[PDB]
DNA sequence: GTTTTTCTTTTGTTATTGTGGCC
RNA sequence: GAGGCCACAAUAACAAAAGAAAAA
């Protein structure tokens, strides 16, 4: 049976223009599509259907369809969430070991309310324009539609239910296309109950690392520890402490610009008076202190900013007001298009987990670039919202300081 | 026997109601003989009053409203493919159908509303009215309802005959195999049977046109392409139009003839003027407008694709800003040529316009052959690589090699990452005024030196950058600057070798000069001694 | 004090004019 | 009844986008 969705008064259906492809990948997708609709589960389309949406060839072996839903998901986001969201569980984050493997084929025998297939429309493109453009639409769920998980959610929990009065300290959580699974067990006891839910899956017909939410701390800001100060680094020491205020009030700098009394070559040697190397450790304290005032709002977006720290290095920020940053961090590795395609999908993993939501990436990069070149090392079945920004030198030059682990 | 494609009107519309006006005796006479026709033929239909729509007649009938009321369809045939793009064939044909949209009925349902009415002469009674049965010319809709008949048609006889190329394109079907010329026309005649099972006509053997053949402005060989010449009118005396009437042929050209370039005549198109408005044509103008006429006496022509053969670009910086580029497969044989026109911010660097360049390329040559280039750039390969681990923005160019034929593009210079040691130390500010854009900047050393300037209408920014150009021009070779203003520290840190503004330009020029450069940054209002005494001398006009 | 005005290194839009074409 | 439509370009305009920054 189907469930009758409707989008909004005010909102048409999506129009979104089709990125070139590749000709590998668009012999990749015209066979995928072939088989999807020889099984029913797409049908050609004609002329008439005037809306279109971005179809993908990504990595995830085997050559795999990605639908960039995007701007469809925002035209029935009263639907998947209002009527039918599901509720996060702020026990996820804790368990010491959390896998996730791919519930993609559940989706696949649902049939998709009729009056509204004329909105899943997609165009697979032909190179040099040479052929109008094969458009397919959808009969079933899609995967990646956000509206999907809510419909086969009061199927979700039927399947689930034997697995979970059975072992009842395990979390079981879904976002998209993925069942994230929490526990506290041994690595080969984790194993194990993971080869359980294979077995039991296959027989609803669903085919099918990360033991990192206990390993996600925020490190401190590390200030420089100098034997000698130049009035160059007390200058450029004085910038950084007097920018990250907006971060952390507490720190202060009038012991330190004052020790800069006239006009002193830029190699001299200060040395700091005793208050002035209080002022410095008192900042030192502030750094190493968790930073506090700040709580997760679930009305308001998360926003997720990324800069390009250093050769082979990236350093970010998970927030949703400036300077407030949930969660801060360090990513190390390839190239520059590589590195930061695998820093966003794990910042989009870590932030599932920890609020079951992804954040609007500010991404430091040419846009026509990030267009070419992210399918190339996409992994995952979602696609964020993302924006295309430059860096502050000053961001750089702070966030470089956190203690990287060992 | 072709199925209709249903169509529906925008949400909310009705069809059009526009009054249809008288008409000569003689434009009604011929009318009612064409129409009469056309309703024997079964293309129209004589309706009654039942109808309450109407469009006036003229394409035969003007579906402006129409049109408007129709509903949106996808994208039809949304670019062109370019003839480079296309594989070389030994045998091409072209098919022109000729009854084409007659040839395909209109929804059942949509009929109504392409009603049409010839008025009597006399106008004191009512004329003849009939409405469409076959996809009307000019409708909206026809062109794409078309070409998804004709791809359906097409199938079966693609499902057959796997080598034999069909591209289909309005009303026209262009068909290229390697079969020999007998063979080939044989497929040609089958096709032909193929498509007039569905009532579409073509021309017979004797009356398809032989190759070379027209199309979108090119002319298409079965083993080259080129353009029609191009004749860039020798005129003394140019309107803006006629400046406009260049860039666009010019333009035109830039694909298959190298090393094109336009922005000096572009600059004379800045000014708003009316089209009429005689411009008298730069020297810059004038030379590079000779550069171009030489460009164009040349013949050119570009070759096909080769799909098992590399793809190779590569690219010369051609002068100001502009930059020019060949895509070949061999050495000689260029696939086709451009240009790239850039110039997004004030402020760039040639190392990054290149990889600008490099960027648009990557993406056309997606577009025509649904691969990427290899490069060949005027960069040296470490020229290249410390400017990118030293940026802030990522990019990547997944495969290119150094080629020598300058100019060559390389970072005329870099500061240094730590301070100079024995050169003067100077701090450096400027301010001005919120309302009269009076201002000042001026510097003082370690060593006791100090100098202060008055600007006039001017701001605090354009005067931050003149206090580091005081510095530069009257410290030594090796010198230590400090400033206030993150806004001036930015635009030097990027090294731009062209600015819009001459103040900046001229600063690159002294920092190639010095061999020693730290610049470096302080808070302003924090009373940081160096900056504090500048800070004092530079605002005390008006602060 | 929060709201102003200035620049730019990120994205985008509606209009004209011109080149090559079509219906 | 003041030709539509497509690609490409140039010019003009809104950037009320965004970001950062100065200044009051
Ligand atoms: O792939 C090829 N190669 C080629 C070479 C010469 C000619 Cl003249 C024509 C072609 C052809 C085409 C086309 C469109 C531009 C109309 C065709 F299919 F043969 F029509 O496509
Ligand atoms: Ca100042
Ligand atoms: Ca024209």
């Amino acid at each position: 049976e189907t469930v009758p969705v409707k989008l909004k008064p005010g909102m048409d259906g999506p129009k979104v223009k089709q990125w070139p492809l590749t000709e590998e990948k668009i012999k990749a997708l015209v066979e995928i599509c072939t088989e999807m609709e020889k099984e029913g589960k797409i049908s050609k389309i004609g002329p008439e259907n005037p809306y279109n949406t971005p179809v993908f060839a990504i990595k995830k072996t085997k050559w795999r369809k990605l639908v960039d839903f995007r701007e469809l998901n925002k035209k029935t986001q009263d639907f998947w969430e209002v009527q039918l969201g599901i509720p996060h569980p702020a026990g996820l984050k804790k368990k010491k070991s959390v896998t996730v493997l791919d519930v993609g084929d559940a989706y696949f025998s649902v049939p998709l309310d009729e009056d509204f297939r004329k909105y899943t429309a997609f165009t697979i493109p032909s190179i040099n324009n040479e052929t109008p453009g094969i458009r397919y639409q959808y009969n079933v769920l899609p995967q990646g539609w956000k509206g999907s998980p809510a419909i086969f959610q009061s199927s979700m929990t039927k399947i689930l239910e034997p697995f979970r009065k059975q072992n009842p300290d395990i979390v079981i959580y879904q976002y998209m296309d993925d069942l994230y699974v929490g526990s506290d067990l041994e690595i080969g006891q984790h194993r194990t109950k993971i080869e359980e839910l294979r077995q039991h899956l296959l027989r609803w017909g669903l085919t099918t690392y990360e033991l990192h939410p206990d390993k996600w701390t925020v490190q401190p800001i590390v200030l420089p520890e100098k034997d000698s100060w130049t009035v160059n680094d007390i200058q450029k020491l004085v910038g950084k402490l007097n920018w990250a205020s907006q971060i952390y009030p507490g720190i202060k700098v009038r012991q330190l610009c004052k020790l800069l009394r006239g006009t002193k070559a830029l190699t001299e040697v200060i040395p700091l008076t005793e208050e002035a190397e209080l002022e410095l450790a008192e900042n030192r304290e502030i750094l190493k202190e968790p930073v506090h005032g700040v709580y997760y709002d679930p009305s308001k977006d998360l926003i997720a900013e990324i800069q390009k720290q250093g050769q082979g290095q990236w350093t970010y920020q998970i927030y949703q007001e400036p300077f407030k940053n949930l969660k801060t961090g360090k990513y190390a590795r390839t190239n520059d298009v590589k590195q930061l395609t695998e820093a966003v999908q794990k910042i989009t993993t870590e932030s599932i987990v920890i609020w079951g939501k992804t954040p609007k990436f500010k991404l430091p990069i040419q846009k026509e670039t990030w267009e070419t070149w992210w399918t190339e090392y996409w992994q995952a079945t979602w696609v964020p919202e993302w924006e295309f920004v430059n860096t502050p030198p000053l961001v750089k030059l702070w966030y470089q300081l956190e203690k990287e682990p060992i | 026997p072709i199925e209709t494609v249903p169509v529906k009107l925008k949400p909310g519309m009705d069809g059009p109601k526009v009054k249809q006006w008288p008409l000569t005796e003689e434009k009604i006479k011929a009318l009612v003989e064409i129409c009469t026709e056309m309703e024997k033929e079964g293309k129209i239909s004589k309706i009654g009053p039942e109808n309450p729509y109407n469009t006036p007649v003229f394409k035969l009938v003007d579906f402006r409203e129409l049109n408007k009321k129709t509903q949106d369809f996808w994208e039809v045939q949304l670019g062109i493919p370019h003839p480079a793009g296309l594989k070389k064939k030994k045998s091409v044909t072209v098919l022109d159908v000729g009854d084409a949209y007659f040839s395909v009925p209109l929804d059942e349902d949509f009929r109504k509303y392409t009603a049409f009415t010839i008025p009597s002469i006399n106008n004191e009674t009512p004329g003849i009215r009939y409405q469409y049965n076959v996809l009307p010319q000019g409708w909206k809709g026809s062109p794409a309802i078309f070409q998804s008949s004709m791809t359906k048609i097409l199938e079966p006889f693609r499902k057959q005959n796997p080598d034999i190329v069909i591209y289909q394109y309005m009303d026209d079907l262009y068909v290229g195999s390697d079969l020999e010329i007998g063979q080939h026309r044989t497929k040609i005649e089958e096709l032909r049977q193929h498509l007039l099972r569905w009532g579409l006509t073509t021309p017979d053997k004797k009356h398809q046109k032989e190759p070379p053949f027209l199309w979108m402005g090119y002319e298409l060989h079965p083993d080259k392409w080129t353009v029609q010449p191009i004749v860039l009118p020798e005129k003394d005396s140019w309107t803006v139009n006629d400046i406009q009437k260049l860039v666009g042929k010019l333009n035109w050209a830039s694909q298959i003839y190298p090393g094109i370039k336009v922005r000096q005549l572009c600059k004379l198109l800045r000014g708003t003027k009316a089209l009429t408005e005689v411009i008298p044509l730069t020297e810059e103008a004038e030379l590079e407008l000779a550069e171009n006429r030489e460009i164009l006496k040349e013949p050119v022509h570009g070759v096909y694709y080769d799909p098992s053969k590399d793809l190779i670009a590569e690219i010369q910086k051609q002068g100001q800003g502009q930059w020019t580029y060949q895509i070949y497969q061999e050495p000689f044989k260029n696939l086709k040529t451009g240009k790239y026109a850039r110039m997004r911010g004030a402020h760039t660097n040639d190392v990054k316009q290149l990889t600008e360049a490099v960027q648009k390329i990557t993406t056309e040559s997606i577009v025509i052959w649904g691969k990427t280039p290899k490069f060949k750039l005027p960069i040296q390969k470490e020229t290249w690589e410390t400017w990118w681990t030293e940026y802030w923005q990522a990019t990547w160019v997944p495969e290119w090699e150094f080629v020598n034929t300058p100019p060559l593009v390389k970072l005329w210079y870099q500061l240094e990452k730590e301070p100079i040691v024995g050169a003067e130390t100077f701090y450096v500010d400027g301010a001005a005024s919120r309302e009269t854009k009076l201002g000042k900047a001026g510097y003082v050393t370690n060593k006791g030196r100090q100098k202060v300037v008055t600007l006039t209408d001017t701001t605090n920014q354009k005067t931050e950058l003149q206090a580091i150009h005081l510095a530069l021009q009257d410290s030594g070779l090796e010198v230590n600057i400090v400033t206030d203003s993150q806004y001036a520290l930015g635009i030097i840190q990027a090294q731009p070798d062209q600015s819009e503004s001459e103040l900046v330009n001229q600063i690159i020029e002294q920092l190639i000069k010095k061999e020693k450069v730290y610049l470096a940054w302080v808070p302003a209002h924090k009373g940081i001694g160096g900056n504090e005494q500048v800070d004092k001398l530079v605002s005390a006009g008006i602060r």
